[PDB]
RNA sequence: ACGCAGUUUUAUCCGGUAAAGCGAAUGAUUAGAGGUCUUGGGGCCGAAACGAUCUCAACCUAUUCUCAAACUUUAAAUGGGUAAGAAGCCCGGCUCGCUGGCGUGAGCCGGGCGUGGAAUGGAGUGCCUAGUGGGCCACUUUUGGUAAGCAGAACUGG
RNA sequence: UGGGGCGGUACACCUGUCAAACGGUAACGCAGGUGUCCUAAGGCGAGCUCAGGGAGGACAGAAACCUCCCGUGGAGCAGA
RNA sequence: GUCUACGGCCAUACCACCCUGAACGCGCCCGAUCUCGUCUGAUCUCGGAAGCUAAGCAGGGUCGGGCCUGGUUAGUACUUGGAUGGGAGACCGCCUGGGAAUACCGGGUGCUGUAGGCUU
């Protein structure tokens, strides 16, 4: 008919490819020039903070490698983001801007310098390079790992990095990909950075909807009813969560204990009993002709 | 029962070739666009060929895709020109079929004198939920044998939304 | 007569193994190369900038200096007669430890202990390797039966 | 052939080669001497190892002493000392006689043309259905 | 009393030659069973067709006979390189424009701890310096050639 | 320079093999190449997939153009 | 018992087709004002939360193809050193030491490090 092309010699030839690829989930191309440290520092460690967006949620992590799997120092989850009164708008440009200043002020408390390197009390949305000052112990310095996200103009990502630098960490960028940015022009504004963080886009959106048309108002922001949140107030909310963080940072875990151990999962079949079966279908089939 | 293993139309695809690489390419362009409300692209050689007079790398044909709501009505308007009259032999086995006019003017669009007449080709792609992870370039995947789809399911569906007609052959 | 190229006589070892194509497995580059370790070398050919010569294909040698993303290594080479020693930089993702000191290290760490606990006891106990001996005096048992009893076969044209 | 037709028939067996000429041969021409020597490719040659075959036979057990008739006029045409020995196979297969044909009515071994097809008890089913039925 | 060695041992790396393989890649090649796959027939029973029916240059599926200095999944024997302790191990403290969450690294100082597998024998270092710079044979491996007391090479010994 | 001359360049260079599994190793020994070409065919970043094979689509045919599926590299990367 | 983020070793983890998936998750999914890019909000970016295990993923099954590893092949083939051994030669045998690979027959079919959830 046609050859076949999947056959016993394609099989033997193949080559797999590392599983993470296979998965889709990373770059080893861009892994290698991020993790390895230069050859004469020896053990000086080189700490990127990582940060993902799934279709509900925000992670954001700092972390350093070894030849066992990359260890972990300090994470921060948008999940619990209502321990400090946000409710809602968990995936928004605002609240990677949490995510990240919570990560920053509870990695600097674990060090101890959480006294100093405070960074933007005043969100401006302006350009700040934190400065490691004399007499006291040096600033920290990392980089970040986007992944397999492109960085165009205005992403989630970039809205979690300033959050950082602004509770007091020092990384490398530059203000082309923060919103504000004019490329007619190649200039900074230095405010519509400010209203993306603050959520009056979001604002807009629903007092444009509330005029025009209220079936699809509903539709659209149906649990900004539940828990009875209003355009009127996001300035504060968003003001009021970024200072009880600078407040009271700190975490704790939850134990759960005396699990009754069920299995919930079938277990694998053993050899007498995948000997058994073939037998005994082998017998039904003889049986069958006997029966005819 | 099946909530979501229910089809539709993903996009439509509308092809024009000439042969020539000028006017006759620029009156074409205008048709597709009139017809669409967007405007097409432009489609080069590959390789160079004699007999049918080309050159490589010269324009030659016309394309465009549409999607969503338009394409229904697009195809309802070709289909009015073919009587809802298909042949099994039309169908592919992905669940994928197209068809052919020799003439645009049958749809309900004047005569500009300034501009002949023309041919075009459909190809209709269909679809189901869940099909985007193909594409997708977070995390790829390959989507089922239980949730692809058939020549003969294809038949069906044309048989019951329109009450078409499938030809032998 | 032979030519002079750098090359020359590489088609099999400058190549990768069966199925091990592809980028690089990357704790070759975490590893961690100090002043005074012993080293091997073995030129990947996936990547071509800083690999050595044929000449230290196979060869062991020493580390004196350390750079960014090198190392610079200290072998020996027999060439008519007389040995010299040689000083080639040489990249990382050809190179690798080598296991052939590992041995003595266990046993003098072993050895001192060894000594300075059950020191007080006051024998001066064995310390240090020795070879294969002969072999013990000792008996055989028949538990009952009679050994077999072999023989020779008669030839077959077989093929 | 000849003798062999003489004998028995046209048809009374099937005899096969079991040698191939891959080897090539070179020859310098003297019509400058002994300058510039490589031959031209004149010739093909097979080459032989001990133990290996050349040529077979088969046909029936009645025929056999003119079988053995046959080679020995054969072995006049090579440079070199053979011999000759029955095989305890089966024909051109691989297989003891004694076991073949037992084994043949017992769906081990299928006869597809002028040769066998061995089958093991690994794969799966279904060819095990369409046998025995 | 250290140091050495055409040597063995214990650990540990390097290689792709012999052999083998082609129901595994590249390349070559024989024969018949299930495929008119399928293009056409000196033609074929016929108006001929994919009605049949063959086949052939090739051609799908499972098997089959034979091959490789410039092919190979596999893979030796002999071989080559390192290591087998005082230039080692441990304790404590100092200096640094180098690197920096804090820290690493290297260098200097001051103390505590001697046999480190076999079998052998005296080692090291520096000046002046002649004659040579036509080669030949034997086992084994080996290239051209019909062969050679022929021409050209690897190993050891003469 | 298997006497010299006529022929060739083995007279400076590169790949594979011969070459006897480190390296090195000869003959007018085998098979081939060079005295160039590039403002990008150099350098950074981003995005994508090659050869071919199958099934469909107005003129369209062995081959123009559109779409889907399989596709471990069976394509390309100036030249041997 | 099991998932999410980051990974190391890279088929005991791949390929095809069938069964099941509580809770948390992961995704599908609904739109395009502003950010952003498209011939086309299909991909990419943004704002969302009505519904869903159909798919992806997770586990499991195949007298499954391949892969990993044993046995047999076989002390066979080959091989270091040796002989005033045989033989017309080609080549063969022996002493002293080392020692393979196919066919064929069996078994196995992911291990884990750091941080955090569900399993009251
Ligand atoms: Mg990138
Ligand atoms: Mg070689
Ligand atoms: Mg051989
Ligand atoms: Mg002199
Ligand atoms: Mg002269
Ligand atoms: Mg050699
Ligand atoms: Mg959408
Ligand atoms: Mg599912
Ligand atoms: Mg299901
Ligand atoms: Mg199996």
């Amino acid at each position: 008919f046609v050859k076949v092309v999947k056959n016993k010699a394609y099989f033997k030839r193949y080559q797999v490819k590392f599983r993470r690829r296979r998965e889709g989930k990373t770059d080893y191309y861009a892994r290698k020039r991020l993790v390895i440290q230069d050859k004469n520092k020896y053990n000086t460690p080189k700490y990127r903070m990582i940060v993902r967006v799934t279709n509900r949620d925000i992670i954001c992590q700092i972390a350093y490698a070894r030849i066992e799997g990359d260890m972990i120092v300090c994470a921060a989850y948008a999940h619990e983001l209502p321990k400090y009164g946000v409710k809602v708008g968990l995936t928004n440009y605002a609240a990677a801007y949490c995510t990240g200043l919570l990560l920053a002020r509870r990695l600097l408390n674990r060090f101890g310098m959480d006294k100093i390197y405070e960074g933007q009390v005043e969100v401006t949305g302006d350009e700040y390079n934190v400065e490691s000052i004399d007499g006291q112990p040096g600033a920290f310095t990392c980089y970040l790992d986007a992944g397999l996200a492109r960085t165009t103009t205005g992403n989630k990502v970039f809205g979690a990095l300033k959050g950082a630098v602004d509770g007091g960490l020092s990384i490398p960028h530059s203000t082309k990909r923060f919103p504000g940015y004019d490329s007619e022009s190649k200039e900074f504004n230095a405010e519509v950075h400010r209203k993306h963080i603050m959520g009056q886009n979001v604002a807009d959106y629903m007092r444009y909807l509330m005029e025009e048309d209220e079936d699809a108002y509903k539709k659209q922001f149906s649990q900004y009813i539940k828990n009875n949140v209003t355009p009127d107030m996001m300035e504060e909310m968003y003001k009021k969560a970024h200072a009880a963080i600078r407040e009271n940072p700190v975490y704790e875990k939850k134990p759960k204990r005396e699990v009754k151990k069920k299995r919930w999962n079938r277990p694998k079949m053993s050899l007498a009993q995948k000997k058994d079966r073939v037998a005994q279908k082998k017998a039904s089939f003889l049986r069958a002709q006997e029966r005819a | 029962e099946n909530p979501m293993r229910e089809l539709r139309i993903r996009k439509l695809c509308l092809n024009i070739c000439v042969g020539e690489s000028g006017d006759r390419l620029t009156r074409a362009a205008k048709v597709l666009e009139q017809l669409t409300g967007q405007t097409p692209v432009f489609s080069k050689a590959r390789y160079t060929v004699r007999s049918f007079g080309i050159r490589r790398n010269e324009k030659i044909a016309v394309h465009c895709t549409v999607r969503g709501a338009k394409a229904e009505e697009i195809l309802e308007k070709g289909l009015k020109v073919r009587e809802y009259e298909l042949r099994k032999n039309n169908f592919s086995d992905t669940g994928n079929f197209g068809f052919g006019i020799q003439e645009h003017i049958d749809l309900g669009i004047k005569y500009d004198p300034s501009i002949g007449i023309y041919g075009l080709d459909f190809y209709v792609v269909l679809g189901r939920p869940g099909f985007s992870i193909a594409d997708k370039k977070r995390r790829t995947g390959c989507i089922g044998a239980k949730h692809r789809i058939s020549k003969e399911e294809a038949m069906r569906w044309f048989q019951q939304k329109y009450d078409g007609i499938i030809l032998p052959g | 007569t032979n030519t002079k190229g750098k090359r020359r006589g590489t088609r099999y070892m400058f190549s990768r193994p069966f199925r091990k194509h592809g980028v690089v497995p990357l704790a070759t580059y975490m590893r961690i190369y100090k002043k005074g370790d012993i080293v091997d070398i073995k030129g990947m050919g996936t990547v071509q900038k800083g690999m050595p010569h044929k000449c230290y294909h196979g060869k062991t040698g020493r580390v004196y200096n350390v750079t960014q993303h090198a190392v610079g290594i200290v072998v020996n080479k027999q060439v008519k007669g007389k040995i010299l020693a040689k000083r080639i930089n040489v990249r990382i993702e050809h190179i690798k430890h080598s296991k052939s000191r590992d041995s003595f290290l266990k046993r003098v760490k072993e050895n001192d202990q060894k000594k300075k606990e059950a020191k007080e006891k006051g024998t001066w106990v064995q310390l240090k390797r020795q070879p294969a001996p002969p072999r013990e005096a000792h008996f055989v048992r028949t538990n009952g039966k009679e050994p077999e009893l072999l023989e020779p076969i008669p030839y077959e044209f077989m093929a | 052939n000849k003798y062999m037709v003489k004998s028995c028939g046209k048809d009374g067996f099937h005899i096969r080669v079991r040698l191939h000429p891959f080897h090539v041969i070179r020859i310098n021409k003297m019509l400058t001497g002994m300058r510039g020597a490589f031959g031209k490719p004149q010739g093909t040659v097979a080459r032989v190892h001990i133990g290996q075959v050349i040529m077979s036979i088969r046909t029936k057990l009645q025929n056999k002493e003119h079988v053995v008739e046959a080679l020995r006029r054969a072995k006049f045409k090579f440079p070199g000392r053979q011999k000759i020995h029955i095989s305890k196979k089966w024909g051109f297969t691989k297989f003891n006689a004694d076991e073949f044909e037992d084994m043949v009515a017992e769906k081990r071994l299928i006869p597809d043309g002028c040769g066998v097809k061995y089958i093991p008890n690994r794969g799966p089913l279904d060819k095990w259905r369409a046998l025995h039925s």
